[PDB]
């Protein structure tokens, strides 16, 4: 209820790209507005917030220090290298800030591989030595991963939360919820994996025909996601658009699942 | 009548920079009210470029495209005729269709939700708006926009007692500690245009799921695309009819949105803030082009572009110069990397980070400064205006000459923060007013056949770059292959150009200079830094990579 005190929700930005922002604004169920306006209270969020620099940094402390206590969502990795100077916000490194408001919030959600796992940038060679937040910081998350993960995932992980409690999680701190079931288990090309039916590069006949990407390299067998059941954007999902899948919602899949395009 | 400015004589830094991507700190020294020194600081590394060495080539566009997940695409689309140029395959015309067809569904989602959801408040008091007579604003609403139900006095109305009810919960959300909370003089807007503009802001962000909606049904979803491969594209149902038809029903409500909502709101804004039509202007000018009709090289890029490349220099909109993509460089002098870097083409590009300590006069800033031939250049969506009407582009006569007879200004009033985020607007409508054209394209020819990758093999040792013009402005990757992997990826990216550092010289990046002179009203609330920043609309993380 929008007249009501909502549930206070901070949401820092580390080491990221901006796509785990940009995939929960496409949220339809419900859509963003509803969401800020009678769910939750929305009261930091850098890249939509009315408030810059020393205005903004004293929402986020108006928010940290709140009597209600306040749920935490973290967008991106730590970058530790150079006691965490290699990503700052108003003059702090992020480990810092992160871990200020980890220590005090009534739960925490990593949204995206990167602050869930570390990230595009902890791929080898990792320069900045960019951590996952439960790595950098020892804190249990409750992780919503993929790059960025399903809004669907992630809006619903949150209510979840202010509903019902911690959701069951895998040994990867993933919702079973929406990571229980493999990619592969539910993709509509299945029968075509059964029967080795493979396309053997992307202008065959076999491609056109659409036939399993598995030669491709596509990581449907080992990724958990629930892509092709629920879609993206209500419209489609990378295996129907013709394109293996990459393994995104995975631990540290940058290094696990390259080269992208071949099994070995 | 004249722009408000206080006495104040000191520094003012701004950190973070709210409403853009990425982590972006804003130093000034301000003397009796105006901005005579700037610094632009980005605050965040990564190193996508180190990352990549010795991968596949093939893998490029994935690591690439989480440079950004707000342009999402672009860096898959730029790697991937990056790569396309290093292998030397000329991609199949139903794959340029697709991609440039992908870009201009991402042009209008990104700059729908950078006007609205991240300039907007620097111009518009959301708070003012519950003071609005939604009778008066419906019919204002009425004389400056075309006929809708969402403009209605019920409709604004409906917006304002939700407004109204979230304010007075006290729990302000992202409004907390807004710039113009309890008025503000640098806030020039009616109550009545307050209310529409934020009915619209409201809209948008439905809207722009429609927008992501139609991206992703040839993109495959939305953020981060996943149809594009060496030779071509993957997603042959993206050439199907009920696929396009859906696509192309979806574009149409977008573009609806466009044309009764943003452009009429920029529009209004606009007319409200024309003083802001001699503050933050710049000199030079580049762009890469887009939407080209011969997609076969680099070359064939830059001269066949709808949306057309080119470099202005001194504001000089009588001798536009063809790109050399030779000229070409980055420094590192004040940037947060190690000495001797200065001076790369790049595909010599260096990446060695760094850092000294936070505001160091010498080394400021995680972004390299891109220079051509010794000059900064500011791109994006007012370089590309500037070009394509100096070339006589007749889309872009029209629609500037539209905007410039509403304003009543000349055509030089465009160098400016005002200008620039007019520019925005304008190549939106006209991306808008090309969809049904470019779709039929593509349908008739996909009917056709359906051939959409073609075969390359890859070299032992190549270089390739790959150009596009992003929402931001021109972008390019470039790419040199030994042994069949990467050795060097180098990527040069709008916001690098705009808001990068000073280069070799000492001499100031367009968002630094365009900071240059701009009034103070009061500062601890420093919204006209904003308005010019904002309205070059940064990505620091694509700055960064
Ligand atoms: S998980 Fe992916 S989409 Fe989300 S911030 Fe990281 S790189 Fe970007
Ligand atoms: S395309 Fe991928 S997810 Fe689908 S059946 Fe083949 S291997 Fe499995
Ligand atoms: N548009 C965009 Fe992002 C930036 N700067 C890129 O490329
Ligand atoms: S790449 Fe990621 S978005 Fe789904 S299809 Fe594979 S887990
Ligand atoms: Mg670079
Ligand atoms: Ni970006």
């Amino acid at each position: 209820l929008t007249a009501k005190h909502r549930p206070s929700v901070v949401w820092l930005h580390n080491a990221e790209c901006t796509g785990c922002t940009e995939a929960a604004i496409r949220t339809i169920k419900p859509y963003i507005d509803a969401l800020i306006l009678d769910t939750i209270s929305l009261d930091y969020q850098e890249t939509i917030m009315a408030a810059a620099g020393e205005a903004a940094e004293a929402a986020l402390h108006q928010a940290l220090e709140g009597k209600d206590g306040y749920y935490l969502v973290v967008e991106g990795g730590l970058p530790t290298i150079d006691g965490g100077q290699w990503g700052m916000v108003a003059g702090h490194p992020m480990i810092e800030t992160t871990k200020k408001a980890a220590a005090k919030a009534k739960g925490i959600i990593c949204i995206g591989t990167c602050s869930a796992y570390g990230g595009v940038q902890k791929a080898k060679p990792n320069p900045s030595q960019a951590k996952g937040v439960s790595e950098a910081l020892g804190v249990k998350t409750i992780n919503i991963p993929g790059c960025p993960p399903n809004p669907i995932n992630f809006v619903g992980a949150v209510v979840h939360v202010l509903t019902k409690g911690i959701p069951d999680l895998d040994e990867n701190g993933r919702p079973k919820l929406f990571y229980g079931e493999l990619v592969h288990d539910n993709c509509p090309r299945l029968p075509h994996f059964e029967a080795s039916e493979f396309a053997p590069s992307f202008d065959s006949e076999e491609a056109k025909k659409g036939f399993c990407l598995y030669e491709l390299g596509c990581k449907g067998p080992v990724t958990y996601n629930n892509c092709p059941k629920v879609l993206f954007n209500q419209v489609n999902w990378p295996v129907q658009a013709g394109h293996p899948c990459l393994g995104c919602s995975e631990p540290d899949f940058w290094d696990t699942m390259t080269p992208f395009y071949e099994q070995g | 009548k004249p722009t408000p400015q206080s006495t104040f004589t000191g520094p003012i830094v701004v950190d973070p920079i709210t409403r853009i991507e990425g982590h972006l700190r804003i130093m000034v020294e301000v003397e009796n009210g105006k901005v005579k020194d700037a610094w632009s600081s980005s605050q965040l590394f990564r190193g996508l470029e180190i990352i990549l060495k010795g991968r596949d080539p093939r893998d490029a566009q994935h690591f690439t495209q989480r440079a950004c997940g707000v342009c999402t695409y672009v860096h898959a689309l730029a790697s991937s005729r990056c790569v396309d140029d290093a292998v030397k395959v000329s991609i199949p015309a139903n794959a340029r269709m697709m991609r440039n067809l992908v870009m201009a569904s991402q042009y209008l989602h990104d700059h729908l939700v950078h006007f609205y959801h991240l300039h907007a408040l620097d111009w518009v008091d959301v708070t003012a708006a519950l003071k609005a007579d939604p009778n008066k604003a419906a019919k204002l609403a009425a004389s400056i926009a075309p006929a809708r139900p969402g403009n209605s006095a019920k409709a604004l109305k409906a917006v304002q007692d939700k407004l109204k009810a979230f304010v007075e919960s006290g729990q302000l959300g992202i409004f907390t500690n807004a710039y113009f909370l309890g008025g503000h003089k640098a806030y020039y807007l009616p109550p009545e245009v307050d209310l529409i503009a934020t009915a619209h802001y409201l809209e948008a962000l439905h809207m722009q799921v429609k927008a992501a909606s139609a991206m992703a049904i040839l993109g495959g979803k939305n953020p981060h695309t996943q149809f594009t491969v060496v030779g071509g594209c993957s997603n042959y149902q993206g050439l199907t009819k009920n696929p396009l038809a859906n696509y192309l029903a979806l574009s149409k409500e977008v573009c609806q949105f466009v044309n009764e909502c943003y452009i009429p709101d920029l529009l209004a804004v606009a007319g409200f803030y024309k003083d802001w039509g001699g503050i933050g202007g710049t000199s030079n000018y580049l762009a890469f082009g887009e939407f080209a009709t011969d997609d076969s090289s680099p070359e064939k890029h830059l001269a066949t572009s709808q949306f057309p490349s080119g470099v202005i220099t001194g504001r000089d909109l009588g001798k536009v110069d063809n790109v050399d993509l030779g000229a070409i460089y980055e420094d590192v002098k004040y940037s947060w990397y190690a000495p001797g870097g200065d001076g790369k083409h790049p595909y010599d590009g260096v990446t060695d980070p760094k850092y000294t300590k936070l505001d160091d006069k010498d080394h400021y800033s995680w972004m390299k400064a891109p220079r051509y031939k010794g000059k900064a250049m500011e791109v994006g969506p007012l370089a590309r205006t500037f070009i394509a009407y100096a070339k006589g582009q007749p889309d872009f006569k029209k629609v500037v000459d539209m905007v410039l007879g509403k304003l009543s200004v000349p055509a030089t009033a465009l160098h400016s923060t005002l200008g620039r985020t007019a520019a925005r607007g304008i190549e939106t409508a006209i991306v808008c007013a090309n969809m049904e054209k470019w779709i039929k394209e593509m349908a008739d020819s996909g009917a056709k056949d359906n051939t959409l990758c073609a075969k390359w093999e890859m070299p032992e040792e190549s270089k390739g770059v790959g150009l596009a013009d992003a929402p931001r402005g021109a972008l390019s990757h470039w790419i040199r292959i030994k042994g069949k992997k990467i050795d060097n990826f180098q990527l040069v990216v709008p916001s690098t150009w705009n808001l990068g550092p000073r280069g070799a010289q000492g001499d100031k990046s367009p968002v630094e200079e365009a900071l240059i002179g701009t009034p103070i009203a009061d500062p601890k609330r420093p919204v006209e830094i904003l308005r010019t920043v904002h309205a070059f609309d940064p990505c620091i993380a694509c700055g960064v990579h």
